[PDB]
Formats: structure tokens, sequence, C-alpha cells
């Protein structure tokens, strides 16, 4: 519809908000859409914020690709708790039947704190 | 790059006297003109070889991907 | 004139308009996406 | 075989496929191909 | 080595650009905007706001580029040459400091990251700035390149140096059949773009304006600022004992019809006839939108309370209009040189980057109180943490505007387009050349020649042998070798500085005799009426040379009105001349020898007040010597060098005063196409199409101008032994002889590289791309495709590649857009082909093949292909004097002549050019060329100079040849002497672009376009030439009338259509479907683009029945 085809324009510039704020290259931003598309239809968009689902649509996106952001860094610029948004994520992957999913490896992690934290030059030795 | 091996114009080889040319001129301060005549190379053909040789060679060769 | 079928004045402003072939107008791919660059004559003829 | 190089660093490097693009020994992004071993057939002139 | 100052004032030329080189007009500009001309912009958008819980406010203080306030450090930067091998821009950060309203208490955070300046090359802001050889190595970057250029995502592009009309001043016309006009165009710098009018209806002034619904009678609009009682405004406009009276006595009785008489009925004259823009309040006073009607008009002045000097300038407007009423001869041209103003980079980036800051913080604005109407979401709200969602519009804003050169503007909305180039590597000095050049602005004058032919005012400004031809002829033009563009400085303290100098005030002075003195005119205003110019104006420069003043200040002082003019706007013109005083010049060759010692350089120079700069309109007065052999005792300012009317890149013609007019601009639109040499990291780089010559060799005339480029350090062409003559009757129209054997010991074997690259792109479905290759059959991995591609898939750098050859292996999924399923059930073959195809017609090697990631993860692949070639005929050689050629023949060693020793000419040139082309240069440079050799050193032919001709005869004769280097010589084809003398030596003969190796095309039958079902437009689209109308008509005056059938639709549109006979319309395979019978059908033959008129004319209401006979029984 025109209002279907305007609720996801508006829903697209939020998408691309948060993207280029936590440095999200362009190639998750249009898998994330695909995620929101499906549950657009499946009635899972209505009654709950529309800012807490698409951060919790794109942690999917996230996910998939194997990729250092963890989940606390979507909610610290959204000013809640953990627990808010982490709850709405649980009830997205069993109701929209998501099964093969990546695991959360921490050894992804070494390799990214490294450089915002302006260690000394031999930066491959601590890795 | 580097000297060509043969004259353009004539056929003979000009590739043993690049060296040789420089080594006239650091030792003996030496007149461009009087030396490759010295040096072996008569006709207004040849002279020129060694005169306007820009050696490119040396300067490409900093630039070596082995650090 | 007269004498023909359309010899009348009527039919000199539009009240049917005829669409012409999309060899005219073709569905140009320019590939620069997988979706298709429609020609300027189309979406003309659409908002009509 | 002997593999990709670097740039600067110039150390060998034989990357399993599909796993990373970086090198080791340094943080630099661009891996030279190094030359084949195979005969090639020039003419001289 | 006794120095003296009558041919050593050529080394203090040295001494200008040694501190202040070539690219001074691109470093010197963005180098301004980044210091200080980013404070003046955050300070004039500070303290952004919101109405909704008014005690919120953030403000900005300091902005900065570059570094930290807690490092400190210098930076860490992505380096230039590393940042063209991966499509990244090479760019620096914007920060900024804020303090703001968190809540209970404001808080101050420092270093707030905004964006990403991109930064040009050698600025100081980047790692370039002054390294030494061994920084610069570590980069490989180039020593010799001239930098000030951009490296956004890949290529590498420069802003061109635009110039316009004067803003802020006037201008006066004519025209016969349209009366005459009056233009004054002025832009204040906060949203006004407004130019008014004043114009002449059949013998009446008159002023309009695009605001004012119609035109004002001048009359009016001066009893509307004061000047009313109607003698003082003829005493204004006119003068006394005069023509101007009669003239101007018209516009007085307008007073009486309109019956106003006094300067409060003045105003509202105007407003009753304003269009009213649109206010949102309207509290319209019916007084003061007349009293604000003379403030939103000639912008150059504000009023405080008086409406004064806004009158009399007005009339200083309108007495220059009836003086040209007088006699037409007194009207100006917009294409004099003194009415241009060039405009930099830095001065110009920055009227774009504060429309894209604005629009930052008007969308961070709206963001705010979007939260900020919450009850809840008031105490803990912080606004820092929604920053960066907005901070992608400057640098996408700032990187889309440079690569795409137009500039989406919205306070002038204006849409200049072209103003970004893509820098041409293809010599040292083709990127060398474009850096000091002028793109102008086609004011839509397509039928004047008069701003398409070069002006006299222009010896030493900028170049005069530089300027293209065909379809850009005069509109695009060179800086010179000796330029420098001022910079406006301030007009507060100049104006407080000639009060003092004994100049009146413009609130005193009787209008009667403000005609009788004179007049200064600051920036086009009166404000002073001096007496006695000549002790005023000589007064004034002893204040500029001792350096009371800054030095780029004019002080052009005319005599065809009463009117002394100064001018400091900046963004005009200049070139350095040192002062002569009296008889004796100021040269102090004292001075000139403690330069060479080297604490004495040129900017001390100015300092003392022995030389300064001239714009072109303070040469208006002065009175410029050639030579001081020359000294008048009424003589100034000596020019300080002669050839520096040349830029850098028509300075390489040796002799230049010699040689004819029109054979300097033909040489330097081919100097920037000549192969060579480029830089020294010339094998690193991985450009799109690098074209390098093997052997190249150093010239043998230099030029002074050579060697202050550098350009000799890596030079483009070799200098051939030219034995001119005729020989076998190939060399006729300008074209050339050359010998099969000098081409084999390597006499311009040219070499071309060629980039292609792929991206590995990732999809929605969480799909990549492979790189899988050689598929094997029958005991051998390589297919006949597959013999250069190697294991990993990508090609094997070292051997050669043929046509076909897959040398990229790729393949592309088939689901590239369907929906992700949630599962893994079927995903283990949908890899469909894709590779790259090697085409061309000769067979090339694979240079060099390199994988990296962009600047996105999402990776690269840049393979360089290679090949190098030997010249045979059709390979289009010049002379470095503009005699292009084609090589004609390639004859054997034997055949070509030789004189006494065996000296083998290289190249035989025809002697019948140098009687038309009048080039007596190159019979100089052989001369010149051969004495040099003989006797060691080089030569240098510079302009207005050089060496000498009867001083190098004298070489020539002693060792043993002809005094005019005539030489006789043997035939190679009969043995016996020729019955003429052969002009022999060596001439530099540099070779071109523009090879027969791609440009060969031969299309039988092949693609065909959709619409017109025509061969296809494009070499690289695989031809079919196009048979037009110039060449329909000279067909049919043949009277030939079966070709004219076959090559027009047989051989390139043929269709068989099958029309109806009644009603009759073309239908389908057997229908008519409009008289559904199908029985009366006629097969025929027609152009398929008349099958297609017949439908397009028949889709608007037209219908085109056919009517046909037969052929037979007449
Ligand atoms: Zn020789
Ligand atoms: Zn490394
Ligand atoms: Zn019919």
């Amino acid at each position: 519809l025109e209002s279907r085809e305007a609720t996801l324009n508006n829903a697209r510039r939020k998408l691309r908000a948060v993207s280029y704020a936590l440095h999200i290259p362009e190639y998750i931003t249009d898998a994330a859409f695909q995620w929101y598309k499906l549950a657009l239809a499946n009635n899972f968009v209505q009654g709950r914020r529309s800012q807490n689902v698409i951060a919790s649509c794109l942690y999917v996106a996230c996910r998939k690709e194997k990729t250092h952001h963890m989940l606390i860094d979507f909610s610290s610029r959204l000013q809640v708790s953990v627990y808010s948004i982490g709850a709405t994520f649980l009830k997205m992957v069993k109701k929209l039947h998501i099964t093969e999913l990546p695991l959360a490896d921490p050894s992804l992690f070494i390799q990214h704190f490294a450089e915002k934290l302006d260690l000394a030059d031999k930066k491959i030795k601590v890795v | 790059m580097i000297v060509p091996v043969r004259c353009f114009s004539c056929g003979k080889v000009v590739g043993d006297k690049w060296e040789s040319y420089l080594n006239l001129l650091q030792e003996d301060e030496l007149d461009e003109g009087t030396a490759l005549s010295r040096l072996g190379l008569k006709r207004y053909c040849c002279r020129r070889m060694i005169l306007t040789h820009v050696d490119l060679i040396e300067k490409f060769l900093r630039y070596n991907p082995l650090e | 004139d007269a004498t023909v079928p359309s010899g009348r004045p009527e039919t000199y402003i539009w009240r049917y308009l005829p669409a012409p072939p999309v060899c005219i107008r073709p569905s140009v791919m320019m590939q620069d996406s997988p979706a298709s660059n429609e020609d300027d004559l189309t979406v003309k003829l659409t908002e009509i | 075989t002997l593999k990709y190089i670097c740039a600067e660093c110039s150390s060998k490097l034989s990357l399993s496929r599909t796993d990373a693009v970086r090198c080791k020994d340094c943080g630099h992004r661009i891996l030279l191909k190094a030359r084949t071993k195979r005969l090639v057939q020039f003419e001289a002139r | 080595d006794e120095i003296n100052t009558a041919q050593d004032k050529w080394h203090l030329l040295p001494a200008f650009l040694k501190v202040k080189g070539l690219v001074k007009q691109h470093l010197d500009s963005f180098n301004y905007f980044v210091d200080t001309d980013l404070k003046k912009i955050i300070k004039a958008n500070q303290l952004i706001l919101s109405d909704v819980d008014p005690e919120f406010y953030l403000k900005y203080v300091d902005i900065r580029v570059g570094k930290k306030s807690s490092s400190s450090t210098k930076d860490y930067l992505t380096p230039p040459h590393e940042c063209r091998l991966r499509d990244m821009t090479y760019s620096a950060p914007i920060y900024v400091d804020i303090e703001y309203t968190r809540g209970r208490n404001i808080i101050m955070h420092k270093d707030v990251e905004i964006g990403r300046m991109p930064i040009m090359l050698r600025s100081n802001k980047c790692i370039l700035y002054d390294a030494d050889e061994s920084k610069m190595a570590k980069l490989n970057e180039c020593p010799l390149d001239p930098g000030g250029y951009f490296i956004v995502n890949g290529t590498e592009k420069v802003i061109l140096v635009q110039e316009q009309l004067s803003k802020n001043r006037i201008i006066v016309e004519a025209d016969e059949k349209k009366g005459i006009v009056q233009a004054s165009v002025t832009s204040s710098t906060h949203e006004r773009k407004s130019k008014t009018y004043v114009i002449t209806k059949n013998g009446k002034i008159y002023l309009k304006h695009n605001s004012i619904a119609e035109e004002i009678p001048i009359a009016i609009v001066l009893k509307a600022c004061g000047i009313l009682s109607d003698l003082e405004i003829m005493q204004l406009v006119c003068g006394n004992d005069s023509s101007y009276q009669d003239i101007f006595a018209v516009n007085l009785e307008e007073s009486s019809k309109l019956d106003i008489y006094t300067q409060q009925q003045a105003l509202e004259y105007i407003g009753a006839k304003v269009k009213t823009m649109r206010r949102q309040k309207l509290t319209i006073l019916q007084e003061g939108i007349e009293a604000i009607a003379t403030t939103v008009i000639a912008h150059l002045t504000v009023e405080a309370l008086d409406f004064r000097e806004k009158a009399l300038y007005i009339a200083m407007m309108t007495r220059r209009v009836v003086m040209a009423m007088y006699n037409p001869k007194m009207i100006d041209d917009r294409d004099y040189v003194g009415n241009k103003r060039l405009e930099l980079a830095g001065q110009l980036i920055s009227l774009l980057f504060e429309d894209l800051f604005k629009k930052f913080n008007n969308d961070f604005k709206l963001s705010i109180d979007k939260v900020l109407k919450k009850p809840n979401r008031a105490m803990e709200y912080d606004a820092l943490l929604s920053i960066n969602v907005h901070s992608n519009n400057i640098t996408s804003g700032l990187n889309r505007a440079i690569s795409t050169g137009n500039w989406s503007l919205k306070r002038f909305k204006m849409e200049r387009a072209g103003v970004t180039h893509v820098l041409s590597r293809l010599s040292y000095i083709s990127a060398l050349g474009m850096m000091t050049r002028i793109s102008s602005q086609f004011e839509k004058s397509r039928k004047v020649s008069g701003p398409r032919a070069l002006q006299p005012s222009q010896f030493g400004m900028l170049c005069t042998a530089d300027t293209p031809e065909g379809e850009a002829c005069g509109l695009v033009k060179n800086l010179a070798l000796m330029t420098h563009i001022t910079t406006d400085d301030e007009e507060e303290p100049i104006k407080k500085l000639c009060y003092v100098l004994g100049v009146e005030d413009i609130t005193l002075i009787d209008s009667a005799s403000l005609h009788l003195n004179y007049g200064v005119y600051l920036n086009g205003t009166l404000i002073g009426s001096i007496r006695f110019p000549t002790k005023f104006v000589t007064q004034f420069r002893h204040l500029r040379r001792t350096g009371k003043v800054s030095e780029f200040i004019s002080i052009y002082s005319n005599s065809h009105q009463m009117a002394v003019h100064i001018a400091t706007d900046g963004g005009r013109i200049c070139r350095p001349l040192i002062i002569v005083s009296d008889g004796q010049s100021r040269v102090k060759d004292i001075h000139l020898r403690k330069l060479l010692d080297g604490e004495l350089d040129f900017d001390d120079f100015l300092k003392l007040g022995l030389v300064e700069y001239l714009d072109v309109n303070e040469e208006n007065d002065s009175y410029i010597a050639l030579y001081e052999k020359d000294i008048v005792p009424s003589m100034t300012h000596l020019e300080i060098e002669p050839f520096t009317i040349l830029g850098a890149v028509a300075g390489l013609i040796p002799y230049p005063h010699h040689n004819q007019s029109p054979r300097n601009t033909y040489q330097c639109a081919m100097g920037k196409q000549a192969i060579g040499a480029i830089a020294y990291n010339q094998f690193k780089r991985i450009d799109t199409l690098l074209y390098l010559m093997t052997y190249p060799q150093q010239p043998m005339v230099k030029t002074k101008t050579i060697e202050l480029i550098d350009y000799d350090k890596l030079p483009a062409g070799q200098n051939a032994t030219v034995a001119v003559m005729s020989y076998s009757g190939y060399d006729i129209e300008d074209a050339l002889v050359l010998n099969k054997s000098s081409i084999d010991r390597g006499f311009g074997r040219c070499e071309t590289r060629r980039k292609t690259t792929t991206v590995l792109k990732r999809y929605a479905n969480h799909t990549q791309d492979i790189i899988g290759g050689m598929r094997v059959d029958e005991n051998g991995d390589p297919i006949w495709q597959h013999q250069s591609l190697g294991p990993d898939g990508l090609g094997e750098v070292g051997m050669k590649v043929q046509s076909g050859q897959i040398y990229i292996n790729k393949s592309v999924p088939t689901n590239s857009a369907d929906a992700p399923n949630p599962n893994n059930v079927n995903v283990q073959t949908q890899y469909r082909e894709a590779p790259v195809i090697y085409r061309g017609p000769e067979p090339s090697h694979i240079d060099q093949v390199m994988m990296s990631v962009s600047d996105n993860d999402q990776a690269l692949i840049k393979v360089l292909l290679r090949q190098n070639r030997r010249p045979e005929l059709g390979d289009k050689f010049s002379s470095r004097h503009g005699q292009k050629g084609v090589c004609g023949i390639i004859v054997k060693q034997e055949d070509m002549p030789f004189n006494d020793q065996g000296i083998v000419p290289d190249i035989i040139m025809n002697p019948h050019g140098f009687p038309s082309r009048m080039t007596v240069g190159k019979m100089i440079e052989l001369i010149s060329g051969k004495a040099g050799v003989l006797n060691g050193t080089l030569e240098y032919g510079t302009c207005f100079g050089g060496s000498k001709l009867e001083d190098m005869s004298k070489i020539l004769v002693d060792q043993g040849f002809n005094y005019s280097g005539k030489d006789m010589l043997y035939s190679g084809i009969t043995g016996e002497c020729l019955q003429a003398y052969i002009f022999f030596g060596p001439i530099y003969y540099q070779k071109l672009k523009h090879m027969v190796l791609d440009k060969m095309h031969a299309r039988a039958r092949g693609p065909r376009a959709v619409l017109t079902r025509q061969p296809t437009e494009g070499r690289s689209r695989d031809g079919g030439l196009r048979l037009g109308e110039m060449e329909r008509d000279c067909v049919i005056a043949y009277g030939a009338s079966q070709l004219l059938l076959e090559r027009l639709m047989i051989s390139s549109d043929a269709f068989e259509v099958d029309v109806c006979d009644k009603c009759g319309l073309m239908g389908y395979s057997g229908w008519c479907t409009t008289c559904k019978s199908a029985e009366n059908i006629i097969k025929m033959t027609i152009p398929y683009a008349a099958k297609l008129l017949f439908q397009e004319l028949l889709s608007m209401n037209i219908a085109p029945r056919l009517r046909l006979e037969d052929i037979f029984q007449q």
C-alpha cells in the first residue's frame, strides 16, 4: 500500500540511522531490511516501540555476519536497559522460527578492542 | 632508464662507457666535452647518447618492495 | 471532408487514446542493480 | 608455491582461503601476488 | 665571476619560485580555509536552540582539523599512495569542542567527531609537508610531484580556478536597438544576490530591479534619499556649462507630474508598487517598507539615518549614463582584464561547507525535540549520543561534490557544474600544466568573438601562447610563470588613513565643487573628493614601499573623468616589478650579490622597497621599461625578466621569438600528449592507462624554463638526427621517413599499461563471490582459456595472455535478490560463471596483480596488464615546434644516405614545410644542437634571448664542418654524391599519443541497437559508421540511384513489413487486426526506421494510410 510503503520509507531512515553511528557497513543494512520485512507482515511491529524493534532486528543481521558488535552498544545510545531490548529480542527469535544462528564467539572481541584502546605500535604481540 | 647498449644511428656499442665517463668526472674533474673524446667517441652521433642520457634507474630502485 | 467514417470533427479531442507497443519504448536494463531503469514514456502513461 | 607477499613488510603469506585479507608481522592490508616459477618464452627483438 | 646588474637580474627569479612556488594559488587558498576560515563559520552558526524546554543550549566554541587536545600528537594517517590503491578518500577528521545543558549541571566536552575533511596534497595538514626524500621514499610518493589535488575514492581530481565579472562594481553598456543598460550586481555574503539596472526608455532615465513590480525614474529615488531641492539633482548629475543639462532636463519635470516635491512624500511612491515579500506577519507601516527599500538595493553601502552616501552613489551611477548618451565612445567592455575576479579553491570550498554545516545543525535540532516532547525523557536525556547519525551528511556531502563536479547550493541557489576535472597523467607537464589554468563562465555571448580574442592588457599577467582550439578556442587560458593572486585585507583602516593625508569628507563638500576637483573612489564608492591628487598618490606609495600599508593595493588614477581609484577587494591578478625612482633605477647590485650569499631573499626585497606588486589597473599609469639600456628620466618600473610572459608548459619551446605565432599555440595542445616519463614511483602505481617510453633523453637545446620546473630531470622524447630533404616520395604532406635499423636499436619503443578491476560483492542473503578456477579435461588442468590463470583463480603474474584466455575467473550466485530463508536446506551448487575475458588484437603480458580491501570490508582485485610495441607506420610523431607527421615508410639502413663518417640519419623530413609554416626555430635548433654535441655542452634556447648565432658558427667551423651546419653526404641507392647540399643535424623529436594499434576498426555484421535496429555507435560498442546527411547529398549529385537504396536500407536497416491494401496500415505476421479478415495483404520491405515512425506518428492521433500501386503496366 501507499501507507505500507510510507511505513517502510520511514523505517528505512531508522536502520540507516544506527548503521551510520556504529560504523555498520552498507551490506548489513540492506541485509537487515528483509528481517524487518518478514516481521512486518507477521504482526510483530504492532504495539511495540518503533525504535525498539529495529535495533533488535539489526542485531540478527550483525550476529549472522559474525562481527565484533555487542548488544549493549545498541541500548546505550537508546538510554534504556540491556534487559529491555534483550527481552524483545528473545520474543523475536523463537516466534519467527530462527533456528540456525552463530554463537557469540569471544575470540572475535580481542582483535577489535586494541585499535581504539590506543596501545603501543607492537599491537600484534598483544593479540 | 639505463644507457642503450648500442647507438641509434650508426650502430656501435655504448654500454661499457657510462661508468667510465662518470669515473672521468668524480676523480680528475674534467670537461664534459674533452672527456668522451679521450674515451673513444669521435663522431657527433654517439656523443648525444651520453650527453643527454637521463639515468632514471638510480631513482626507481629506492622504491623496491623488499624494504 | 466528409465521406470517410473518421471525417467528423468529433475525433479531434482526446476521448480514447491508444497505447504504443513496447518496441517503441523498450524497458532498457542498465544493470546498475537488479532493478530495471524504466523509461520516461511508460511512467507518464501510468500517471494518466 | 611461494604465495602472497606484503607491501612493505614483504613477508610471504600463504593465507587459507575465505579467512582474512590482512598480513602478519604488520597491520598493512595490501597483498601483492608474487611471481610464478613457470618458464615463459620471449623473443630478443 | 664579476657580477653586474645588467644580465643577472634573472638570478632573483629562482629566489621567487623557491620560497613561493608554482602552485601558490591552490595551496595558499585551502591553507587559509583550514586555519582561519573555519572559525568564522561556527562563530556565525553558534547557539543551536530549542523553543520547547527553553533552558537548553548547545554552543560551538572552537573547531579544529586534525589533532585532538588530549594526545596532541601530529596524527596517524592513511598515506596518500596507500589510499589510491584501495578506492578510499584521503581525508582528515573535523574536531569541535562543545558545552551544553545535560541536566542539573552544564557540561563541556571536547573532541566530538562530526565529519572528515578531505585535504589536498603538500598542504601543511598532510604528511607530505616538508619531507626530505627519505620520509617521502618510505611513502613511495614522487618528490617531483606538484601536489594540490584530492584523491577522493580512487580518481584524483583538482578544483579549477574559476573567474567571473567583478562583483560589487558597475559597468557601463551600450546597445542600438535596445537603448543602454547599467548592470550593477552586488553580493553581500548573507542571502543577497541582487543586480540593479539604470535603463533609458526613449530619452528618460529609470531604475528597475527584480523585486520592484515596475520601473522608477531616478528623480524619485534621489528625493527618497534626501537630495530633494531639485537643483541639487542637476548639480550632482550634470555639472555646469555643458550639454549634460540638456539631455537630463526631461527627468526634472517628472517630479512635477507625480507631484511629490518633498522627502517625506518621496518614499511611499516606491513601496506602493514594491513586490511584497511574504513576511508571514506583515507589520507594513507604509513608512518603513520604503525606508528599507533603500536598504535592500545596491548592497555595497548600508545606511544608519541620513541616507546621504547612498544618494550620490546613485548620482555617480547615472552620470555615466548621460555621458554614454553624449557619445557612445565612453562605454566599457566586460572583457578588459581589470574587470575579472579570479577566485581560488579554498575560498570556494567555503561556500559549499557552510551550506553543509547549517544543514547539519538544523537536522540535529529537530532530532532533539522529537525526544524532548516527552514527559519522562527530559531529565537524563543527553544530546551527544545521537550526533553521529547526522555526521554522515558532511562527509558524503563533500565527497559527492568533488567526484561529480556539480555543487548544489541553497544560499545562492546556483548549480555550477564542471568545477572539478580528473588530472591527466599522460606526461609530466600534462599534469602540471593543468594545475595552472582558468575555466571561464561562458555568459552566452556565443555570437561575439570579442571575448574569444586576446586583449593587449595581458602582458605577463597570464600566459599568451597556451590556449586550446576547436570547440574551446578562447575561453580556456593559463597562468604565466610570474603571477600572484591578491587577497583582501580590510577597508576600515585605509579609509581612516586617507583622512590623515589631507582629504575632505563627503558630508561637508559642496556639490558645485565635486566635479571641479577629483575624487577618491573606494571600491567604487566616493568618500573624500581629494584635490591635487599627484601629491596624494605619491605620498601613498611611500607608505606602501616602506611598508605601512599592505602591498596588494592599486592606485589606478584615470583622467577621462575626474576620479582617482583605490582597490583592495582581493581575488585579482598581479605581478611584481622593481621600482625605478628616476633616471637611475633601484637595482643596487650589492643587494643582488648578497642574495646569492643566501641571507637576502626575494621577500626582503619588497620589505625594503625595491620591488612591489602591480596589477593590470596600476599599469594604466606606469611606464614599464624593457631593458636597463632604455632608462629615460621619465621612466618607472623596470621589467624584471621578459621571458616570464610564458608559463611552465609553453616554456619548453626553444627559440620562441624566431618562430611563428600560431606555431606556439599548436605545441601547447600537443606537449600535454607527448609520451615519456611520469614520476619516480611509476612502477608502483596502478592507474587506468599510463603510457611510458623505454629510453628517454633530455633535450639538447634546453631553456631556462625547463630547469625551473625540473623538466629535464624526467624528460619525454628523444632527439633524432634529422636530415631534412625529400626522399622516395613518401614524405609529401608533412609525413616523414625513418630507418628500420634505428628502431631495432630502440628508437621510440613505448609501453602501455591498463588497469582493470572487479569487486566481490556481498549480498542480502549472506552469499559471497568465489574465485574457483582451472576446470580440467583429459589429464590436463588448463583449457586453452586457462593457460595463464594460476592455482588460486587470479591470473598468473609474469606470463602473457592472448584473445580469449580468462585471467580473472569469477562466479556470481543465482539467488541474487531472493529473501533469506532462515534455514540450511539447499545451498551446495548455486554459482554461475561470469569471468573477465581479455579482448584486444595483440597479446599483452600481466605485469602485477594485487588484492586488498576497501574502506568498508568488501574485497578488491586490481590486475594491471602490460604490453610494449614498436613504432610502425601510422604512429604520429612531432617536432616540439608544432609540425605533426604520420610515419610514412620504414626503409632499411643501407638505402638511407650517409655522410663522410658513416652517420646514417634517423629521420628524414621534407623541406616543404618551412616556407608556409615559417618555423625558423627548427633551423636554429639544429645549429645550436649540432654545435653543442661537438663541444660537449648543452645550450640554452630561451625566449627573448638565448644562445646567439654568430658565436655558434665559430664552434661549428673549428671542428671541421660547414659554417651553416649544411653538410654534404652521399646516397645509398646510387652511390654518387647529391647535386645539392643537405641540412643535417640533431633535432628533438618527441613521440605523441594517438597510435594506430588502437585505432584500426573493422565491423562487418555485429551488434545492433534496440530502439533503432541500426549499427551501434562507438568503437568500444563494436562500431559501424555514420553515413550522414552531408554525405547523402554528395551521392545524389552523381545521379546514382541504386547504391543510395543499398547503403541506406539494405546494409543498414532492412525489415520486411506486410501491410494491408485497403485501410492500408501495417500488421503482424498475417493479420490486419483492424479489418479482421486477413485477406488483402501485400508483402513488401521498408527500412525499420520507417516502421517505427509509422507507429510513433500513429501513437498520437495521426493515421498515415498507405496507398499502393503495382510496378508494371503503366
Ligand atoms: Zn653513433
Ligand atoms: Zn606485513
Ligand atoms: Zn486493412
